[PDB]
């Protein structure tokens, strides 16, 4: 038995009416709960059996559905609301979904781009990492594509973005593109290209290996 | 069954 | 009333250490409780669960032959665990079962259990700068275990600054970015530090990062 | 086999501060804090100091 919730992510203003679905494989009748979780606290259970709601949860909070199909709606949401939901089966051990992350909406906002070569003291040792920096962007889906002579890389590159600003609301996103250093000495042109809902054509922030 | 009630 | 503190995280070897969870505020000789962990940037996933009378107990297929599940009805639920391996680091939560469906109500604030296989210290490489604004960072790169806290200028230079979360690497070791916008006018005249703790390996260490 | 703790002082052109590692004698704590070293791309004189068992690495 597995859960799956859709979607995984989702912006929303104070006040909206927010939904989140719940599929589970394998029929459980009513054996659903769904859980509230902050970062780096426990989770919070707001509804059991499927739509019976925990004493202590606000009213705004409720549950439906039965089977296989389930839905948390909250209506009026509140800046105490902004968090991560999951839903979980009981019928056959615990079983929770991947989980739907609720995050503040606000205005799109492109990301500012920058490039960095790799370090001549990490070419001492063999490899070379590039790194592209995407800054203070909004909504969090951002494209790097990396491109070296102008061939699309694949498979070589890895990505991490940071939780939503405390003050303006906008993610940052590092790629680091991993080459081995006798790889890397054998290309001149390295390029990320930055694609965002913010930018009308893509961003592309590249350099010449040497200066 | 581990799914019975564990309480009283 | 019903409060859930844990205790016993903490370091290991691929060794032995056990978790406690004392329960206050309801009467726990009469509830079921249960271990729930979460790897960091992951779901949940549940662990165990014994009755309120500890005849029945049910491990995950994971932890079976490894953490044992006990309560001394003290107050306090325990998980044994021994002989850890590498994918059980995650935060523990203790949780009690609700009245009337058996699923968790209450949870604990969690301790972290980390299980050291070799201990790697960083390496550190400056992302040295290059509208009026310019980027500089450090890439602390092939260390384990988590975590790295990164600074700069020894906590003078805060705005600006984005750390990124940790990737695990294809190799099994972590790699993180720590990044700052400054004025491009400053990079003649400004020294940028960015130090870098590892307390596994106990590494401080400060990377001047130097403008192109 | 017991080890203790040896300490490893950086005094590199940009990269200053100090590592530990874990070793059976002092000479394969070396080892590892050249590799060490090596891995930030630091190459200096090696020193050691018995009372304090720290080495120290200083670059050119």
């Amino acid at each position: 038995i597995q859960m799956t919730q859709s979607p995984s992510t989702l912006s929303a203003s104070v006040g909206d009416r927010v939904t989140i679905t719940c599929r589970a494989s394998q029929g459980i009748s009513t054996s659903l709960a769904w859980y509230q979780q902050k970062p780096g606290k426990a989770p919070k259970l707001l509804i059991y059996k499927a739509s019976s709601l925990e004493s202590g949860v606000p009213s705004r909070f409720s549950g439906s559905g039965s089977g296989t199909e389930f839905t948390l709606t909250i209506t009026s949401l509140q800046p105490e609301d902004f968090a991560t939901y999951y839903c979980q089966q009981y019928k056959r051990y615990w079983t929770f979904g991947q989980g739907t992350k609720v995050e503040i909406k606000r205005t799109v906002a492109a990301p500012s781009v920058f490039i960095f070569p790799p370090s001549d003291e990490q070419l001492k040792s063999g490899t070379a990492s590039v790194v592209c920096l995407l800054n203070n962007f909004y909504p969090r889906e951002a494209k790097v594509q990396w491109k070296v002579d102008n061939a699309l890389q694949s498979g070589n590159s890895q990505e991490s973005v940071t939780e939503q600003d405390s003050k303006d609301s906008t993610y940052s996103l590092s790629s680091t593109l991993t080459l081995s250093k006798a790889d890397y000495e054998k290309h001149k042109v390295y390029a990320c290209e930055v694609t965002h809902q913010g930018l009308s054509s893509p961003v592309t922030k590249s350099f010449n290996r040497g200066e | 069954n581990p799914n019975a009630n564990p309480n009283a | 009333q019903v409060q859930l503190v844990e205790s016993g995280g903490g370091v290991v070897q691929p060794g032995s250490l056990r978790l406690s969870c004392a329960a206050s505020g309801f009467t726990f000789s009469g509830y079921g409780m249960h271990w729930v962990r979460q790897v960091p940037g992951k779901g949940l996933e549940w662990v165990a669960i014994i009755w309120f009378d500890g005849s029945q107990k049910y491990y995950a297929d994971s932890v079976q032959g490894r953490f044992t599940i006990s309560r001394d009805n003290k107050k306090t639920l325990f998980l044994r665990m021994n002989s850890l391996r590498a994918e059980d680091t995650a935060v523990y939560y203790c949780a009690k079962v609700h009245d009337d469906e058996p699923t968790q109500d209450y949870w604990g604030q969690g301790t972290l259990v980390t299980v050291f296989n070799q201990i790697k210290g960083p390496s550190v490489f400056p992302l040295a700068p290059s509208s009026g604004t310019a980027a500089l960072g450090c890439l602390v790169k092939d260390y384990f275990p988590e975590p790295v806290t990164v600074s700069w200028n020894s906590g003078a230079l805060t705005s600006g600054v984005h750390t990124f979360p940790a990737v695990l690497q294809s190799s099994g070791l972590y790699s993180l970015s720590s990044v700052v916008t400054v004025p491009s006018s400053s990079l003649g005249t400004q020294t940028y530090i960015c130090n870098v703790n590892h307390k596994p390996s106990n590494t401080k260490v400060d990377k001047k990062v130097e403008p192109k | 086999p017991a080890v203790t703790t040896y300490k490893l002082v950086i005094n590199g052109k940009t990269l200053k501060g100090e590592t530990t590692t874990k070793a059976v004698d002092a000479e394969t704590a070396e080892k590892a804090f050249k590799q060490y070293a090596n891995d930030n791309g630091v190459d200096g004189v090696w020193t050691y100091d018995d009372a304090t068992k720290t080495f120290t690495v200083t670059e050119h």
